[PDB]
């Protein structure tokens, strides 16, 4: 369990929310 | 509603690492932390306690007399964090959906001045999409610095 900060930013971009919502809508 | 709704993207294995960081960086008076099964409530509460933090938990697989006493202790400020499954306290300024809820109804029950942080895994994506549309409102990716005016009284 890293004594260091979780990288929110890096992990946020692993997941394109707009792209994903666009695809599911098709 | 004076709730600001963020999500972080995580896998399951990152959840604790993620929460611990939220535990450090947010200015918490009291928090409530939701998971999706009683087992996970117990495991997380233990995890939280091993990481060095105060922690009650309640779930459905308890006697009501016991659940109600813990909940009352928590209401009275006799702990900082409560891990629970689904059922406000004024001192609670942060709510964490450790496990993202499956229905908008259930989300509303968990979210209903505060912050609500959602932990979203690849498998939560249809629920996130469906829950957003159903409530109108968007849950914005968690920013690098959250404005203390939004959740600190």
């Amino acid at each position: 369990i890293p004594d260091t900060d979780f990288d929110f930013e890096g992990n946020l971009a692993l997941f394109d929310k707009a792209a994903v919502f666009e695809e599911i809508d098709t | 509603k004076g709730v600001t709704q963020y999500y972080a993207y995580v896998t399951e294995r990152q959840k604790v690492h993620c929460l611990n960081t939220l535990f450090s960086r947010l200015q918490i008076n009291q928090s409530i932390i939701f998971c999706n099964s009683s087992q996970r409530v117990e495991l997380l509460a233990k995890k939280i306690s091993q990481l060095g933090y105060s922690c009650f938990y309640i779930h459905a697989k308890m006697r009501q007399e016991h659940r109600n006493r813990v909940f009352h202790d928590f209401r009275n400020g006799l702990c900082r964090n409560l891990v629970c499954t689904d059922l406000d306290i004024q001192a609670v300024n942060v709510v964490i959906n450790f496990d993202f809820p499956k229905l908008a109804e259930t989300y509303l029950h968990r979210i209903g001045l505060g912050l609500a942080i959602n932990l979203i895994t690849y498998d939560d994506r249809f629920n996130l999409k469906s829950i957003e549309e159903q409530l109108g409102t968007e849950i914005k990716p968690i920013p690098s610095n959250i404005d203390k005016s939004l959740y600190v009284a």
